[PDB]
């Protein structure tokens, strides 16, 4: 009967499709690893997918996945148990070392480019025409930590030019330098900017950017990692 | 085993209950207190379903069906074989679902991410509880709830729906459907778009999000943007489930007739109600 | 409380993006529209520009002729009375020809002929638009995933309106043009074919419809939850994985024992949705042509 043939056929197709989908979703992070870093004997029922190449725009090279994987950065963690399945504990300052919820990934130390190859994220002072169109303008407002103390004042907004959204607030500290605070980690209010994640005295530990008019992907990761990491590691304060 | 990049994230912390006592993983799975709770609740209900299938006399999953108490039982407990098994499986399901949510929250805290996923899953739970708890209670009996069986719950949807004529005419069912349809539309497009940018034509460099935006603008005169589309998908799916829950919570409690009759508020309105012609004149 | 990134705190506005050029023919691209602050709280404020080429104008023309045909028929059922038109807007129906006419195009205007005309115009409008989703992607150098996914929606519509009615020997089997009448047609269709719940292709279709809401809730929430690490910038996370992509993946690995990648979640997504209408189309195609009664069929096979 043709309907029975069709339903049975479709179920075969669907198993084929699920197999395809799971292997496509093994292009990052595989092969699996023992907690000591060596390859795990158990890699699952699905095989590693055959590698694929992306050609990055603007002469930025090519990425092949899956491929030779490393975190090219030291991980300041130690094993908590002989056997597998237990937490690995920070050996140092987890926030300054980039571990747990403070983690960052060794992305390219270059800025994301828009379609025409200009920097995607620029401070508003370097971005002709850009202004606050609605909601409270945060420039000039004080910045306040979870300890309720002032960390600095907002001197600019860093904007995703192509998407026209505020991504960071640039914040001047008492010492005169500045840092970037992710927009999604601040609550802008009528008389101040609150930052639940960090005490005032931890804003300086926010990683600093090499150039004052651009930010690399590597820097963004360190900044967002450090700042999210305070929800857990600055919490006792 | 671990993903190649996972180790640096498997630190202690983020539990809500039990401190470090349950702060470990089994294989890929994070445990926590709510993982042991999930396991306990799920184990008991699975077992209780097994008992229910021995009583009914079958092992075929297509046949197994655990019915709620008959309506005559109101909101009292019932004997195991005559509805009580369903009531305890329903308690277990709710505990397991809620514990899964709270476990999700613990994982959120350890990974230092927002709580949007369990918040969202909670709408699914509120839909289950609507059909299983809120609506049955408002109507006065657990027997108004749905049976736990693969095909018998379908028969329940059919019977419940046909009690009010064509359930298509439920106004909140309509809104709900539009959200479901619009969500599938949206997901197909978002998957397509991202994938069409990352996997461009042969002989071409990976596209940028500016191409994504340009594509939607060319096609439709508006791009909602990367943040926006994920905002939108979450809103469409969530709104679909809210209006599903709403369209049932008002059925049998504040509405009792065939749902097509609701639409006289527009038709039989006194001024044009009597004008000759049209469909209703 | 923290803040959730559902609505924007501060909107930011700059020079309008005119878009990528690539091989897009700029002559067919319009001027930029106005900015909507209302929209800018939830997504981008920019309206326009929009591209209209040979095929888009054709699509819009056939689509307006479709709406105008249904419209003129609706006014006729209303006796040219504006009061009646508004009150029975949803009850009006432009029905296909009766079964007596088979697949003939020789039905009188007021007994199915106009339905056939409306259908012609809708057919040109949808296929014109499909060719257009392809062409807009081609001109930008993008893959054709959008047009391929859209074929899946088109296939359900093609079966309901055209392939199935033809296979059954009469236009009377197609869907009428009305709000309520199409609902009634859908209920009558399940009743006549012996409960569509028991069509395993309806059940799969529902699995993927529900599953499409499951997966977009899961993915929408996920990406917003990692937006503090720039996770919504999905394309750059695919080219150079960030802690956003890693945390998202680990959330799910630790929750359900497996996970996706930034790229692969969008394949799960495109297939979850596409399958809705692909399966559903098979189930309708098979109804009446092959299986008269789904419940009955289901108890034997
Ligand atoms: C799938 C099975 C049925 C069917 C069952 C339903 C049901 C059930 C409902 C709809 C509803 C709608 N249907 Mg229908 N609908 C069908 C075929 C169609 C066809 C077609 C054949 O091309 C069209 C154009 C529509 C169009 C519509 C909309 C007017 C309305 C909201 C849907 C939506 O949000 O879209 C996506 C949104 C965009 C913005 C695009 N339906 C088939 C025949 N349709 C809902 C409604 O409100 O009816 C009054 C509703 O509850
Ligand atoms: C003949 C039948 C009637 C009818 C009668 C009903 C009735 C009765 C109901 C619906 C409801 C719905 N109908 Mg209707 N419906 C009809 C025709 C249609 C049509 C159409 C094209 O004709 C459409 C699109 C719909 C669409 C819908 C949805 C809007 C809604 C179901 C979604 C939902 O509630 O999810 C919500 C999701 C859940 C409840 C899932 C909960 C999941 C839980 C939390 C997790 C489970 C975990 C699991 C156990 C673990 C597995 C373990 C492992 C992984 C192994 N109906 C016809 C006209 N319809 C229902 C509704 O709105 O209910 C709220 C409802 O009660
Ligand atoms: C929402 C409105 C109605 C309803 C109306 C319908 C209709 C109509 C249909 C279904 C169908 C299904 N429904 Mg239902 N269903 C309801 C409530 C539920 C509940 C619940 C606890 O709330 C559950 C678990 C299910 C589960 C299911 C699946 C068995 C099946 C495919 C759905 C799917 O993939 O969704 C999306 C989810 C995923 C893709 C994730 C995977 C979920 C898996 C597949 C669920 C397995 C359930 C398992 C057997 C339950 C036992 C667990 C154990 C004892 C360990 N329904 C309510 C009462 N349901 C379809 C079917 O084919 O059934 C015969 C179908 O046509
Ligand atoms: C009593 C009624 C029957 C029933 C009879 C039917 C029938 C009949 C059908 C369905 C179909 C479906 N039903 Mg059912 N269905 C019932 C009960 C349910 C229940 C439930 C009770 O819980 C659920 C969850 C569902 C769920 C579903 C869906 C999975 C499926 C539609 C998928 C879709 O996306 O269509 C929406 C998408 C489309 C129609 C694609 C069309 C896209 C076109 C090309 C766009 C044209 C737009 C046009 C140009 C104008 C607008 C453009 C503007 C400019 C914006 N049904 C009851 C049991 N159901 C359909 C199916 O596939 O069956 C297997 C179908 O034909
Ligand atoms: C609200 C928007 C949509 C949504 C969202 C959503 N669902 C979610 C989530 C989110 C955000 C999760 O984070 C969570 C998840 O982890 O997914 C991978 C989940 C989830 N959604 C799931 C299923 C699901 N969601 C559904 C729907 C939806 N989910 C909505 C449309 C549906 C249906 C029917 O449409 C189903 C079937 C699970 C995969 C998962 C929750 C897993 C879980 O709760 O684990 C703990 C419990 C068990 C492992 C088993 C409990 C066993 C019981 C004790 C016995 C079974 C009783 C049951 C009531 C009988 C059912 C019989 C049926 C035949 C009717
Ligand atoms: C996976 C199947 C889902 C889906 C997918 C889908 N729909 C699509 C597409 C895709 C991939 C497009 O690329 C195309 C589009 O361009 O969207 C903006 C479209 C489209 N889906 C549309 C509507 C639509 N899709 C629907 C359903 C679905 N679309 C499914 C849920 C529905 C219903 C009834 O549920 C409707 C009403 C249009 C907005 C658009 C096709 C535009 C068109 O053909 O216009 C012709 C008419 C005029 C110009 C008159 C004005
Ligand atoms: C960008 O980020 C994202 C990821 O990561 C980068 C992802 O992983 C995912 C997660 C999503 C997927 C991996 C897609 C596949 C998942 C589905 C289709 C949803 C349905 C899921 C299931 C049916 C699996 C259910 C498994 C369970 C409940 C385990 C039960 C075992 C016990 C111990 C009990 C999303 C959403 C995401 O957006
Ligand atoms: C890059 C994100 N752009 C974008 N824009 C839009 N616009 C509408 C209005 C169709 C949702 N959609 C998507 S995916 C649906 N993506
Ligand atoms: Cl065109
Ligand atoms: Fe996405």
């Amino acid at each position: 009967d043709l309907a029975s043939l069709a339903i049975y056929s479709f179920w075969i197709f669907l198993a084929g499709l699920i197999y395809y989908l799971q292997t496509e979703n093994m292009r990052e992070g595989y092969p699996l690893e023992n907690e000591d870093g060596t390859p795990a004997a158990n890699q699952g029922p699905f095989p590693l997918p055959k590698p694929k190449t992306f050609i990055l725009p603007h002469g930025r090279g090519t990425l092949t996945v899956p491929g030779p994987e490393s975190e090219d950065r030291p991980i300041a963690l130690a094993r908590t148990a002989v056997s597998e399945g237990f937490p690995h504990a920070p050996t140092g300052d987890p926030m300054k070392d980039g571990v747990g919820p403070a983690s960052w990934v060794a992305r390219r130390d270059l800025p994301e480019l828009d379609g025409h190859g200009h920097n995607k994220i620029k401070p508003m002072k370097a971005a002709a025409g850009f202004h606050v169109s609605a909601g409270k303008n945060p420039i000039g407002l004080p910045v306040r930590g979870c300890d309720l103390e002032i960390a600095g004042k907002v001197v600019d907004i860093w904007v995703d030019i192509p998407e026209q959204m505020a991504r960071f607030l640039e914040v001047e500290l008492k010492d005169g330098s500045t840092r970037l605070l992710p927009m999604q980690m601040v609550k802008v209010q009528s008389n101040r900017v609150h930052v639940n994640a960090l005490s005032s005295d931890l804003f300086a530990g926010i990683p600093t950017i090499k150039s004052p008019t651009e930010v690399t992907l590597l820097e963004e990761d360190k900044i967002c990692g450090y700042v999210a990491g305070g929800l857990m590691y600055a919490a006792p304060k | 085993a671990l993903l190649s990049f996972e180790r640096k994230y498997r630190v202690p912390g983020g539990t809500l209950v039990g401190g470090n006592l349950f702060d470990f993983w089994v294989g890929p799975f994070y445990v926590g207190f709510f993982g042991v709770a999930t396991f306990f609740f799920a184990a008991l209900g699975i077992i209780l379903i097994a008992w229910s299938a021995v009583l009914q006399g079958t092992w075929n999953p297509q046949l197994i069906s655990v019915y709620p108490p008959a309506l005559e039982y109101g909101l009292g407990g019932a004997p195991l074989a005559k509805g009580g098994l369903w009531q305890i499986i329903t308690i277990c399901a709710t505990g397991a679902f809620v514990s899964w949510a709270l476990r999700e929250v613990e994982i959120c805290r350890k990974l230092g991410i927002g709580y949007h996923i369990p918040f969202a899953f909670a709408f699914a739970i509120l839909a289950y509880l609507t059909l299983v708890l809120f609506r049955p209670v408002m109507m006065g009996a657990w027997g108004y709830a749905f049976p736990y069986g693969i095909w018998t719950h379908l028969d329940w949807v059919s019977n419940t729906g046909y009690t009010y004529g064509n359930f298509h005419y439920n106004p909140a069912h309509m809104i709900a459907i539009s959200f479901f349809f619009t969500n599938a539309l949206a997901l197909a497009l978002h998957g397509a778009l991202v994938l069409s940018a990352a996997n461009p034509e042969k002989g071409k460099e990976m596209r940028t999000p500016d191409h994504e935006d340009t594509f939607f603008r060319d096609l439709v005169g508006y791009s909602i943007g990367t943040l926006g589309i994920h905002r939108l998908g979450l809103l469409l799916s969530l709104s679909a489930v809210f209006f599903s829950a709403l369209c049932m919570i008002i059925t049998g409690t504040i509405w009792f007739d065939q749902w097509v009759d609701w639409w006289q508020w527009w038709v039989k309105l006194p001024w044009w109600a009597n004008i000759p012609g049209g469909i209703n004149g | 409380a923290e803040y959730q990134n559902i609505f924007s705190q501060v909107q930011v506005r700059g020079p309008a993006d005119l878009g990528m050029t690539e091989d897009v023919n700029l002559a067919n691209r319009s001027g930029v529209g106005p900015f909507s602050t209302l929209l800018g709280w939830f997504g981008n404020a920019q309206l326009g520009p929009i591209y209209l080429g040979s095929l888009g104008v054709l699509s819009l023309f056939s689509g307006l002729m479709w709406f105008f045909t249904i419209g003129i028929w609706f006014w006729y059922q209303a006796g040219w009375n504006p009061a009646v038109f508004l009150r029975d807007l949803f009850f009006f129906s432009l029905e296909p020809p009766a079964p007596e006419y088979g697949l003939s195009f020789a039905a009188p205007l007021k007994e199915g002929g106009l339905w056939l005309i409306a259908s012609f115009f809708m057919f040109v409008a949808v296929w014109s638009w499909w060719g257009r989703t392809y062409l807009r992607a081609q001109a930008l150098g993008m893959g054709k995933h959008t047009a391929w996914a859209f074929l899946s929606a088109i296939w359900l519509w093609m079966v309901l309106g055209f392939i199935r009615p033809i296979l059954m020997g009469s236009w009377s089997e197609a869907v009428p043009y009305g709000i309520f009448s199409h609902l009634d047609w859908t209920n009558n269709f399940s009743l006549v074919h012996g409960n569509l719940f028991y069509n395993p292709f309806h059940g799969l279709s529902i699995a993927f419809l529900y599953g499409s809401a499951l997966l977009f809730a899961m993915h929408g929430a996920t990406i917003l939850a990692v937006s503090r690490f720039g996770g919504e910038r999905e394309l750059e996370q695919i080219a150079d994985r960030g802690t956003a992509a890693e945390r998202a993946a680990l959330f799910w690995r630790w929750t359900m024992g497996f996970n996706a990648t930034m790229e692969g979640i969008h394949r799960w997504a495109i297939w979850m949705a596409v399958l809705v209408t692909l399966t559903g189309g098979i189930g309708i195609l098979l109804s009446g042509t092959v299986v008269d009664n789904w419940y009955v069929w289901g108890q034997n096979h």
